[PDB]
């Protein structure tokens, strides 16, 4: 077995160069996100096409409750950023549409935003791109935004079921094998093919999953490099913060950061 | 695609 303590050393020892970084829900939850399970036939409709195209108004209460500038990054956000500072980051994949991983300061060209982003919108009908600002009013105000060429509904880029995932999702084919390091936040990665990306990572390459639960392939699969902190997703960071003795530069960091938001 | 899943 490897300890968390001893992943801990392999990065104080700048060893862990290449850390891929997978994150879900759970690391949204602590800047308020509400879940989004909580009128629609069932919560998924809600990123639903079909019912989308039959009535947009509760995907767009929600799309006004996460657009960018109401929700700030927490600390799971910030030491990923830290990660990233230090130059230690191949790139962060995240499920989440919350944005807060490139509001933390994390450049876009280290981020796989596989499920989209309100920081653009598309026409719906003849598939004008529109910068997110431009909608803005519009949802901020509770009106569907409609395309100045052709009246169709525009729709923020938030991926829905069944559309493809975005074409930065294929770094993953080498991001995978080139990592030294995986670090799992606030996710179980049970949904491929986000579970199947785990098994990607060379068989020498530690694994280590902060949650609140064991679950998907790191436990139906589980290799002897595993590393699994469970707990508060917030808590198990703030461990091996302190196991890699950045816990004031976290502070700082936030401190910094928190004096800008 | 993007799998169907709840929630
Ligand atoms: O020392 C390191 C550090 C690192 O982040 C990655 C690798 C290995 C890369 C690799 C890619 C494809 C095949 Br096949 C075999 C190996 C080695
Ligand atoms: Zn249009």
């Amino acid at each position: 077995k490897l300890s968390l303590q001893d992943v801990a050393e392999l990065i104080r020892a700048r060893a862990c160069q290449r850390v891929v970084v997978m994150v879900g829900a759970g690391i949204s939850t602590p800047s308020g996100i509400p879940d989004f399970r909580s009128d629609l036939p069932y919560p998924e409709a809600i990123f639903e096409l079909p019912f989308f195209f039959h009535n947009p108004k509760p995907f767009f209460t929600l799309a006004k409750e996460l657009y960018p500038g109401n929700y700030k990054p927490n600390v799971t956000h910030y030491f990923l950023r830290l990660l990233h500072d230090k130059g230690l980051l191949l790139r962060l994949y995240t499920q989440n549409i919350d944005g807060l991983e490139r509001v933390s300061g994390i450049p876009a060209s280290k981020l796989v935003e596989a499920h989209g982003t309100f920081a653009s919108a598309t026409c719906t009908v003849c598939q004008r791109p529109f910068p997110g600002e431009d909608i803005r009013a519009d949802v901020m105000a509770d009106r569907v935004p409609r395309c100045p060429v052709c009246t169709g509904v525009v729709k923020p880029d938030i991926v829905f079921f069944g559309e493809p995932l975005p074409q930065r999702f294929l770094l993953h084919v080498v991001d995978f094998p080139m990592a030294d390091l995986l670090l799992i936040l606030g996710t179980s990665l049970e949904v491929e093919p986000f579970a199947s990306l785990t098994e990607a990572v060379r068989s020498s390459v530690p694994r280590l999953l902060i949650n609140r639960d064991l679950v998907g392939p790191l436990a139906w699969h589980p290799r002897s490099r595993d590393v699994a902190q469970l707990g508060d997703v917030v808590h198990g960071v703030e461990s091996l913060v302190e196991l890699l003795g950045w816990t004031e530069e976290m502070r700082d960091l936030v401190q910094r950061e928190t004096g800008k938001l | 695609g993007k799998v169907m899943r709840r929630l």
